[PDB]
RNA sequence: UCGUGCCCCGUGUGGCGAAAGGGAAGCCGGUUAAUAUUCCGGCACCUGGAUGUGGGUUUUGCGCGGCAACGCAACUGAACGCGGAGACGACGGCGGGGGCCCCGGGCAGAGUUCUCUUUUCUUCUUAACGGUCUAUCACCCUGGAAACAGUUUGUCUGGAGAUAGGGUUUAAUGGCCGGAAGAGCCCGACACUUCUGUCGGGUCCGGUGCGCUCUCGACGUCCCUUGAAAAUCCGCGGGAGGGAAUAAUUCUCACGCCAGGUCGUACUCAUAACCGCAGCAGGUCCCCAAGGUGAACAGCCUCUGGUUGAUAGAACAAUGUAGAUAAGGGAAGUCGGCAAAAUAGAUCCGUAACUUCGGGAAAAGGAUUGGCUCUAAGGGUUGGUAACAACCAACUUAGAACUGGUACGGACAGGGGGAAUCUGACUGUCUAAUUAAAACAUAGCAUUGCG
RNA sequence: GAAGCCAGAGGAAACUCUGGUGGAGGCUCGCAGCGGUUCUGACGUGCAAAUCGAUCGUCAAAUCUGAGCAUGGGGGCGAAA
């Protein structure tokens, strides 16, 4: 809701800024094997459990 | 007994001789009621054209220049004019027919 | 806001240094004028008629206080 | 050319719906153009946008039917649906002449037309229900005046 | 005339057209060359921040996705 | 907010008559902060901020 | 100097727990792509602190007036006490006010115009905060009433002081004024590559109500049900201390000064933003609620505002699902009138057995219902047999003539009725997802234990 | 249409009758809401692990409902299935 506290929003800011696909030069790495984020969030698919 | 004095300004569509002056004197004259009865102008009203297209009115009555207009669209519109003359008030008592805008095409 | 009736304590509210500007509204249907002076709490108005009464209070009132006349339009 | 945002300023700024407003279809490009509410009323000054007035709903019908139930029309066993209390309520009746009657009974005791005694018995006559209306109280007064100046 | 689901928009809203004038006045029998309806128908700091309000709403400042990588193959 | 004017104060030497902040959706705070009428905003920003 | 000591009160001594309980105070206009009672402009309020000016009081020290209710802008008030506010159910009608709805005139604009329509529709607005004049109840003064009076829709009041006459007061979302027309809105004429606008005219005057909604107020009904607390604020008892003309003030009076921290504020709130594994015909707590028909936030149609989204095209076989009709007979069908049909609104006549006398009952059975033109009845204000004149206004009720008809609650909406038997007193409750019932509970009755 | 109340006609009075007013009832028809009686109902790998249509019961209260709190399995709660 509207009315929520500081740590929940707090939880919900860095949940929002874990919200991202990974950038492109992680592909490029040397040995690297991430070719996606697993661990990818969305809104309607899974709630944050809070 | 009080007076109003209402103009009925036609002077470009009278020069540009699409608006018959006479013909709108006539029409104004058979259809202005006075009593919910056509043909009773008598002593209360008077029509005239005092020149240059345009038309005088006099009331004793508490006619008004709502009816005027309203009658003025009528005419416009028995003689297919409604679609491109406006009759705008332009001062108290002042009604000027004129050109709706016209773009070039 | 606040309306004074008396001349002579309208000229003591615009004496006072919290009094920062003075404005005229001329009303022209109403054949009236208002003498519009803003303080720190209140906003004091005082009504006349178009005359030479308010002619003369426009000089009566302060020198260093501002004055102006409210334009016919509020432009933002 | 995609124009909902265009609409929804031109509505917001009109301070009509949605569905009144009337964006030009052979200037669809300088109006696609505007991404401002700025743009959106400089656009309504040039009469590119413009508000379409209120659909017609008149009331002609409703008020030549109500001159008609004043006259006495429409008014019949086939009209009527609600109950006669429903329609009009006995206590609203009973309450309307009770203060017709009262008023009319103080109206006359401060003209001096009655005196207080024979006031008070008008006042409990009416409210034992004798008096129908006006007249049937005037005409109660009239033939006790009547009487009393038999009488004396 | 569609007055029972719309209204009609207003002549004063709509320019009409001059062509059309023109045929509907010589239908009904007027001099339009006479009367000449051509005629009559129509036909510095701030800016530096003013410039940037312009980018900004115009083409965005980072690229999360595609700043870590320069080189276009 | 009294921090906030504070700080601006000490380092740019900036007054100012009020000060209004929000935290945003992504967790940091942002602080508008209203000048005096006597200096301009357009100049500060100009010369000390670098915001031309 | 004080950071050390001396007294006083000591009945008592914690915290958490409500974004719907209690509660210090902000409105209008504009502005963004997305925020706004938060930004901008104008105009305010509350709390806390410091601190002057003006005014008030004072040698009769801590005001004055009116019989009085109580007023006026100020009017010293410690410990200890009293009182009030916060602080209260449900229901019924009545009255006032705001808003919405309805009618009329006027300006401007728009639409219609074969014909008719002085026509139909649209804008005509005034916030918080203040000043001034009024408005239930209640209270105060003269006076003492049966031939009892006053008074409400509702029968209460009055020698424990009524009617009447005269005043004081809590209560405005009432009138006027400031705010404030400079705003907002409507119209017109120019300018206008953009940047941008500029200048004119208005924004007026009434009426109506068993209308809807909110609020306020006096009443009345019900209880073996009597319908929170605390923080907080104010008054009073009391007079401890403090109090001056050098001028003083422990003046809740006006004006002036300073400051107001932290956290939330987007969006959805649902036939796509929540839960049900899903963008699921399910479920999920509230506020605002127009016009017509009509008793009606019934059903049907329309305005504002929203959608036009839920795979489409063609053809019209059987059997289906849903909706209907059918000559004659009218339950002969079937375990069983299952289903369907029939009745249905409103006015009037009339209504049996039984009964706990309350009901049964809308029992049963009948007459009528359209349209048009009329008639009659039911009111308000002002003014010295006024039983009279003038003005204004709305919905009901009854009667008559004429007239169309296959229909007249013409769609919608809307009891089939009756004779009995068994059964449980009734109102009510349960087996969520097969059983709503002679089951459970209920009031009444009876018994047992406990000082 | 219960008390209470008003008027008239009686009755020595106590009481009787008539016409009003009044708005009570774990009254009643019925909209929303709550519930779930019936249909050779729809649906039966359904829109749905209990939904949809018509019909029905109730609808001023033993009515419906949100939040906070309490009762936790040898238990609780139960108008008792």
């Amino acid at each position: 809701p509207s009315h929520k506290t500081f740590r929940i929003k707090q939880k919900l800011a860095k949940a929002q800024k874990q919200n991202r696909p990974i950038p492109q030069w992680i592909r490029l790495r040397t040995g690297n094997t991430i070719r996606y984020n697993a661990k990818r969030r969305h809104w309607r698919k899974t709630r944050l459990g809070l | 007994k009080v007076t109003k004095k209402f103009i009925i300004n036609a002077s470009q569509p009278a020069s540009d001789k699409i608006f018959d002056v006479s013909a709108f004197e006539k029409f104004l004259n058979e259809r202005i009621k006075v009593d919910g009865r056509v043909g009773n102008l008598g002593d209360v009203i008077k029509i005239s054209q005092i020149g240059d297209g345009k038309v005088e009115i006099i009331a004793h009555n508490d006619l008004s220049g709502r009816y005027l207009k309203y009658l003025t669209k009528k005419f416009l519109k028995k003689m297919q004019l409604r679609d491109w003359l406006r009759v705008v008030a332009t001062s108290k008592g002042v009604y000027e027919l004129k050109f709706y805008n016209i773009v070039n095409d | 806001p606040q309306e004074v009736s008396d001349i002579k304590k309208f000229i003591e509210i615009c004496r006072r240094k919290d009094a920062s500007s003075a404005r005229i509204k001329k009303n022209p249907k109403t054949q009236q004028i208002k003498f519009k002076v803003r303080c720190q709490r209140f906003l004091y108005t005082l009504v006349l008629k178009d005359s030479d009464k308010a002619e003369k209070l426009k000089q009566s009132l302060p020198p260093n206080l501002q004055i102006k006349d409210v334009p016919k339009r509020n432009k933002r | 050319v995609n124009l909902r945002t265009q609409k929804r300023l031109a509505a917001s700024v009109l301070g009509c719906g949605e569905g009144k407003v009337w964006l030009d279809p052979n200037e669809v490009s300088e109006i696609s153009n505007a991404n401002s509410r700025q743009s959106i009323r400089k656009l309504v000054a040039d009469g590119l946008i413009i508000k379409k007035p209120v659909t017609m709903h008149s009331r002609s019908r409703a008020r030549e039917l109500n001159l008609a139930r004043r006259i006495g029309r429409h008014r019949g066993f086939g009209k009527r649906k609600g109950t006669a209390d429903a329609r009009m309520p006995q206590q609203v009746l009973w309450m309307r002449r009770q203060r017709v009657l009262r008023r009319l009974l103080v109206k006359y005791r401060a003209s001096g037309k009655i005196d207080k005694h024979l006031y008070h018995e008008l006042y409990h006559l009416a409210k034992g229900n004798t008096f129908k209306h006006k007249r049937a109280l005037v005409e109660h007064i009239h033939r006790a005046k009547a009487e009393k100046a038999r009488e004396r | 005339k569609s007055l029972k689901n719309r209204a009609i928009i207003p002549r004063k809203a709509v320019k009409k057209p001059l062509s059309q004038l023109e045929d509907h006045l010589d239908q009904l029998g007027v001099d339009t060359e006479a009367i000449g309806l051509r005629a009559r128908a129509q036909t510095s700091a701030k800016e530096r921040l003013a410039r940037s309000r312009s980018r900004a709403r115009s083409v965005a400042a980072t690229n999360r996705l595609q700043d870590g990588v320069q080189g276009t193959t | 907010k009294a921090q906030i004017k504070q700080a601006l104060k000490k380092l740019y030497d900036i007054d100012t008559v009020k000060i209004n902040t929000l935290i945003r959706p992504d967790g940091t705070k942002k602080a508008f902060a209203r000048l005096t009428p006597d200096v301009d905003a357009l100049d500060i920003a100009a010369t000390k901020l670098g915001l031309v």
